[PDB]
């Protein structure tokens, strides 16, 4: 029975959950799990965050992107879709999202869950990262789809760059970038000599063309929360300019990524450079777009080839959207697994999955 | 009666072999490998690791005079040798379990699953012995004159038949036979369940061999194609023994699947065993004391099975030291 | 999670925000599907298979009771519609009232039966509740292969739940439940099952078969609301405990092969 | 010399460097931090001429 | 036929109904039927031995045992084992006696025996 | 009350049925597979036995040179025990990659089975891996215990909660 799939990613720190066709999820809050007839006896996300008072024993089942703690997200799913989702397992399929290089181990468990004891009628386990460029496919500058490019995800974690080939992870070449949302908000609080700023950072903030201009621009800085100024564009430059606060890094954004392509198999060499995607909430930044792609020409340039970098309106949520925009479309059901399938071919029909 | 363990060897080994003065020796990793120990201090270290093979490896044994060594394997072939080695393809089609030299390292005997012992002349020769037998050889041993061989096969018998080349030694009037060419059968002497060992004594005119039975036979033959002057079996209380050898021509030892090597003493069942229970009283130091010290499992030297004992030290046909491979890696220096 | 709850946690905390600072398809359980809309001024919608069903015993009335003001011609797709215009809101304590009321949505729809059950249930005050049993019984058909049939009598109001259970274990696992149901001993309502046949009242358009006895005390006027939201929730709490024992179990069990396998692991040699 | 003076208010947030007018110049703009200088005046007596108090803890190439 | 083994049954039935049960076992433990294909003969013996077994009190054993030779010994445990199948446990409490005393080596030769 | 001649027996089953060698066939080229499953070689099987316990419970022990073939009956008694461990069993074989001597379906009329090849008595310890079958036999029937007073408990602790609300 094929009715409104649930789309659920859940992440290292925050949980996206909500129903595929929506425009965007319905819930996200942090993965959490508060514990102490004791295993009925919990709260997840923002109520444990609450409880924290009476018996503060919340410990995160995601660690780095995978799941290290089996029966606290089985419990953490439990309550998601009967406390919040409010959907009855038996009669919706559901996609649920992986981090790249998630090992199959991971995908085994995630079944046997979802299947052999909430009994869910359809289950798929889409790779984040493919979700992503699929989120792209929404905006104005593509009218092709392609699940080939490179995935910037940059959330308050660390920056990925992660290069997709036909579906697949060239994970061979899968580089970061120790440099997040975190950090901009954490060098926006020095430059005001954390909330306090961290709303600075994301309603005046943007990305400039060079540093040395834009700050000859400034003598002709919105006041407002109290004075805000050099800060504004000087924050979102670090992706760009990583020794103005983390003399540790040295490799900026625009060169971090053709490493990335100029590292993976010739033949996809073309693709990656045509198709980059943005994706998390620090890439956000207004003209982060394109100081990433003028930046990158006139670094690839100096080696007639493009570049081309898409900046869509769902950038923040790309993983859930390009997950419901996935679930939604027609052929769906055909590359999930039925429950009954489970049962009829064991585990091993749910170690791998289409596109 | 005392037990000194000499090395607990990394993985499992089913069949040590010490060179000519006891200061080297090889085993088995129970794969393509052989591991060669010299004597580093009080204990032993790594030397040599032989990797030429395929599959994994079975019987070894170091020839005393020659220096040289052969492993046959599952590989269905053998290898004779900082070391030069040289391939001996032996004809069998089924994976090679036991190889021993000969009393004057002239040949080699090899026991395979194809029904066959290949026996190798010198370019390597190797003469089929293809007849009687009918189950996969788990062991063989060389009578003291280089033609008899004993083997004992998976068909619950024990045989004795002739290896006798052109190149090698005719043996004398023997108890076994006088007219003994090749595949020449002596004995059909046999009842057990797999013959695990076989066993010439040290004077030659007698056979013991035991089997997964849990018993052992000392047997005495009496004429070339006659009857058995007494075949005289004897039935233990204990998992069944892999590996025998003749103390004398009057005791011999035996361990396996116990732990303990067992002490029988045939003549026409246990004149002891190998434990750390009873150490009483002396007077040495004082008056009414001294035991014995120098430093959840079975309380024995070994703590899987054994594997083989092969002999270590002693005199003109007697032996006052043995050494037992162990499948839990153990190698033990047994001085009787 | 001990007890299920009874409203769309979704839409409350949906609007109890939205009704705060500066100006989407959702679903629920029992095949209820919710749409909170904005063709500035929210929408809301729900849409039951069985809603016109509902529709003879006054739940088209109940609702034009309870969200008054608030109902709007219905979306197209959907059954029922309310739409709170956040500008004019209520008042400060009414304002968080409202929005249990709407996302009580679905409890409300499905609550018509049940008062024009506990009002006959009182009606009726020399023997004759057998022209009842047989004349005066309503039944709804909310899920797939599974419904309500509930009809009054003098002194109580007999309510059956028919279930199915899609597996094979869940159907084991239910059994131990429901016994336990069946006996309570130092009251309240009394439970009554037989999941291989139905009881005398068939012939409904109707696997096991679940009665509750709610007798005059457990719908007094001071909790009889309540009560229907609570009696609708049956078959959700029970089949939602079966699968928090059934994973349980699955605890209960990888601790186990984890034991089993640090006993295996433990069993191989070392260097010592 | 108009130069390292307007590069200051960004140059000086980056740690590694005829260049040596620039290196031995614009940390002099920082060491410079009513007239009281008192030809290495002029890139000064310039600078002259609030939003550059904040600087003050940003050490050019960290020397 | 050649199962003149069922003239070695009357007598441990009988020696049931006297009083020394051991007596039969000692009786039918010699001449036990040999692998064949008419099992109807070896199932009145196997009958008959753990009907012997289940009257044989139970400070008799460690004695009996103790005193029976090594064939006896392997056979009885030969049988405990093919008695274990649908009889009671007082046959467990014999294996758990003939081997503690006996040596594990019984079991052993139970293992090979055709 | 029976519970602890019968593991004896089996134990001093075991001991002397999981006593193995390394055995190459005489079949497949250069080949080496457990012979208790080929079966294929007379020469090389042993006697097959079974320890019973009551019409419930036993076990059956079938034994070669290199290898054993160990299958159990666990004790069932119901409804609710018959399922519990239709679902312990049925979960243990779909861990049978990382649980080594488990067979992946077991012997017809069999709850569960292990493979004991002579690479497992070697890899661990003769006896260290019978004492755990000893042991595994002690711990899935006090599973199947625990889990029973456990959705008896639950069962109990949900319909008194539902009821009390009225
Ligand atoms: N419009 C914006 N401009 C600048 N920064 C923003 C904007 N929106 C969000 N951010 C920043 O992005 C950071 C993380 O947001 P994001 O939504 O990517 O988290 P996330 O996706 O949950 O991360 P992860 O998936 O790694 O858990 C926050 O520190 C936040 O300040």
């Amino acid at each position: 029975s094929f009715n409104v799939p649930i789309i659920m990613d859940n992440g290292t720190g925050y949980s996206k959950l909500g129903y595929a066709g929506n425009d965007a999820p319905s819930y996200v809050f942090p993965t959490v799990i508060a514990t102490r007839t004791e295993d009925l006896d919990f709260f997840i996300g923002n109520d444990a965050l609450k409880k924290a008072s009476a018996g503060y024993s919340l410990d995160y089942p995601i660690r780095h992107g995978q799941i290290e703690n089996w029966d606290h997200m089985e419990r953490f799913w439990q309550q998601s879709l009967f406390k919040y989702l409010r959907c009855e397992p038996e009669d919706h399929y559901f996609l649920l999202t992986e981090p790249p290089l998630n090992p199959p181990e991971n995908r085994e468990n995630t079944a046997e869950i979802m299947f052999e004891s909430f009994n869910c009628a359809g289950l798929y386990i889409a790779v984040q990262a493919v979700l992503a460029l699929a989120a792209s496919w929404t905006s104005s500058k593509v009218t092709d789809r392609s699940l080939t490019g490179t995935v910037v995800d940059s959330g308050d974690g660390v920056t990925h760059i992660i290069p997709v080939a036909e579906g697949y992870v060239i994970g061979s070449s899968i580089k970061t970038m120790p440099l997040a949302g975190r950090d901009v908000t954490y060098f926006v609080q020095s430059l005001l000599r954390l909330k306090t700023a961290e709303r600075i950072k994301e309603e005046c903030c943007y990305v400039c063309p060079d540093i040395v201009k834009e700050f000859s621009r400034f003598d002709r800085l919105k006041y407002a929360s109290i004075d805000v100024g050099f800060e504004r564009f000087l924050a979102p430059e670090i992706f760009f300019n990583p020794e103005i606060a983390s003399s540790d890094f040295l490799t900026p954004l625009p060169e971090l990524v053709d490493n990335v392509v100029q590292s993976s198999p010739i033949d996809v060499r073309k693709g990656l450079y045509k198709n980059i995607v943005l994706s998390g909430g620090s890439t956000l930044f207004k003209n982060f777009g394109n100081r990433l792609q003028r930046d990158l020409k006139r670094i690839v340039d100096e080696r007639g080839v493009d570049v081309n970098v898409i900046s869509h309106k769902r950038q923040r949520n790309a993983v859930w959207f390009g997950g419901s925009l996935l679930a939604q479309t027609p052929e769906f059901g055909s590359y999930c697994h039925t429950k009954a399938d489970y049962e009829e071919y064991g585990a091993s029909i749910a170690r791998r999955y289409q596109i | 009666a005392t037990s000194q363990v000499l090395h607990i060897l990394p993985k499992p080994s089913y069949e040590h072999a010490f060179n000519s003065q006891r200061t080297e020796f090889v085993t088995t990793t129970a794969t393509n490998q052989v591991e060669l120990y010299e004597q580093d201090g009080n204990g032993w270290k790594h030397a040599r690791t032989f990797s030429d093979h395929d599959k994994i490896v079975t019987c070894v044994d170091w020839a005393p005079k020659s220096n040289r060594i052969v492993t046959c394997s599952q590989d269905r072939n053998a290898y004779v040798y900082t070391w030069k080695q040289t391939l001996v393809l032996l004809r069998l089609n089924r994976a090679a379990t036991f190889v021993r030299w000969s009393p004057n390292e002239d040949k080699f005997a090899v026991g395979s699953g194809a029904r066959v012992i290949s026996v190798c002349y010198f370019w390597w020769v190797s003469k089929h012995l293809k007849r009687p037998l009918r189950s996969t050889i788990l062991s063989l041993d060389w009578h003291p004159n280089n033609v008899l061989l004993a083997a004992g096969c998976a068909d619950r018998k024990a045989y004795v038949l002739s290896a006798y080349v052109r190149d090698v030694d005719k043996p004398e009037a023997s108890v076994w036979g006088s007219r003994l060419p090749f595949n020449t059968v002596c004995a059909e002497y046999p009842s057990g369940g797999w013959v695990h060992a076989v066993g010439f004594s040290p004077s030659g005119n007698a056979l013991a061999y035991a089997g997964h039975d849990s018993s052992v036979t000392i047997a005495y033959p009496s004429a070339p194609e006659q009857p058995p002057r007494a075949l005289i079996t004897v039935k233990l209380s204990q998992l069944p023994l892999r590996s025998l050898l003749w103390a004398n021509e009057s005791a011999i030892v035996a361990a396996g699947y116990n732990y303990s090597p067992i002490l029988l003493q045939g003549n026409e069942a246990h004149t002891r065993d190998l434990d750390a229970g009873t150490s009483k009283t002396s007077f040495t130091h004082t008056g009414n004391t001294g035991e014995g010290r120098e430093e959840s499992s079975l309380p024995t030297v070994h703590q899987n099975m054994i594997a083989t004992l092969r002999p270590y030290a002693g005199t003109p046909g007697n032996i006052t030291a043995f050494t037992s491979s162990g499948t839990d890696g153990r190698v033990v220096l047994w001085t009787l | 999670m001990l007890s299920l709850d009874y409203n769309n946690i979704f839409i409350y905390e949906l609007l109890t925000e939205r009704f705060s600072s500066e100006n989407q398809v959702v679903t629920d359980f029992d095949g209820v599907t919710f749409h909170i809309s904005t063709p500035t001024k929210i929408l809301i919608s729900l849409s039951m298979k069985c809603y016109p069903e509902l529709v003879n015993y006054g739940t088209l009335d109940l609702l034009k009771q309870i969200y008054g003001a608030y109902v709007h011609e219905p979306e197209m797709g959907y059954n029922f519609s309310i739409l709170i215009d956040l500008q004019q809101l209520p008042a400060d304590e009414e304002k968080e009232q409202l929005a249990m009321s709407i996302s009580m949505l679905k409890r409300n729809v499905l609550a018509a039966p049940f008062h024009r059950a506990f009002t006959k249930q009182a009606e009726l005050a020399p023997m004759l509740d057998k022209q009842a049993t047989s004349q005066e019984l309503m039944a709804i058909h909310y899920r797939d292969e599974e419904t309500i049939v509930l009809w009054p009598e003098h002194d109580r109001v007999t309510v059956v739940f028919s279930t199915k259970f899609r597996e094979e274990t869940d159907r084991i696992f239910g059994k131990v439940f429901l016994q336990e149901f069946v006996d309570a001993r130092r009251t309240a309502p009394q439970v009554l099952f037989s999941y291989r046949d139905p009881p005398l009242e068939i012939r409904d358009i109707q696997f096991g078969f679940v009665t509750f006895v709610l007798f005059e005390r457990h719908f007094t006027p001071q909790n009889r609301e309540d009560c229907i939201s609570h009696i609708q929730v049956f078959r959700n709490t029970l089949h939602f405990h079966i699968k928090a024992s059934k994973a349980y179990m699955h605890q209960r069990m990888r601790k186990r092969v984890a034991d089993f396998q640090k006993v295996l692991n433990r069993a191989k040699p070392d260097v010592e | 010399i108009d130069e390292c003076i307007g590069l200051f208010r960004a140059n000086c947030f980056f740690r590694n460097f005829a260049d040596r007018t620039l290196i031995y110049g614009t940390l002099f703009i920082s060491e410079c931090l009513e007239r009281q200088l008192n030809f290495r005046q002029e890139l000064a007596y310039r600078l002259l001429s609030k939003w550059w108090t904040c600087f003050s803890k940003r050490r050019f190439m960290n020397k | 036929v050649q199962a003149a083994v069922s003239q070695l049954i009357p007598q441990a039935r009988s020696a049931i109904q006297t009083g020394n049960a051991l007596q039969g076992l000692k009786t039918l433990l010699s001449y036990v039927p040999y692998g064949n294909d008419v099992q109807e003969v070896r199932t009145q013996y196997l009958n008959a031995f753990v009907d012997v077994l289940s009257n044989i009190r139970a400070a008799d054993i460690p004695a009996f045992v103790k005193e029976c030779s090594t064939e006896e010994i392997d056979n009885i445990v030969n049988f405990i084992y093919r008695g274990l199948a649908n009889n009671s446990s007082v046959l467990l409490n014999w294996h758990e006696k003939v081997v503690e005393i006996s040596g594990i080596g019984c079991i052993v030769r139970v293992l090979n025996s055709r | 009350n029976t519970l602890r001649p019968y593991l004896n027996a089996v134990r001093s089953t075991l001991t002397a049925s999981l006593a193995l060698e390394e055995f190459s066939s005489e079949i497949v080229e250069r080949q080496s597979q457990p012979e208790v499953e080929v079966g294929r070689s007379p020469e090389i099987l042993l006697k097959p036995l079974v320890v019973s316990r009551n019409e419930q419970e036993q076990c059956l022990i079938e034994s070669s040179v290199n290898s054993v073939r160990f299958s159990i009956r666990i004790k069932q008694v119901d409804e609710i025990e018959r399922i519990l461990v239709r679902k312990f069993m049925q979960f243990l074989m779909g861990r049978a990659e990382s649980f080594f001597i488990l067979r992946r379906k077991p012997v017809q009329g069999y709850d569960i089975s292990f493979l004991i090849t002579n690479y497992h008595t070697e890899e661990m310890l003769k006896h260290k891996l019978v004492d755990f079958i000893i042991e595994f036999m002690e711990e899935v029937d006090a599973e199947i215990s625990e889990m029973k007073l456990f959705l008896n408990g639950r069962a109990r602790l949900v319909a008194e909660t539902y009821l009390s609300c009225f």
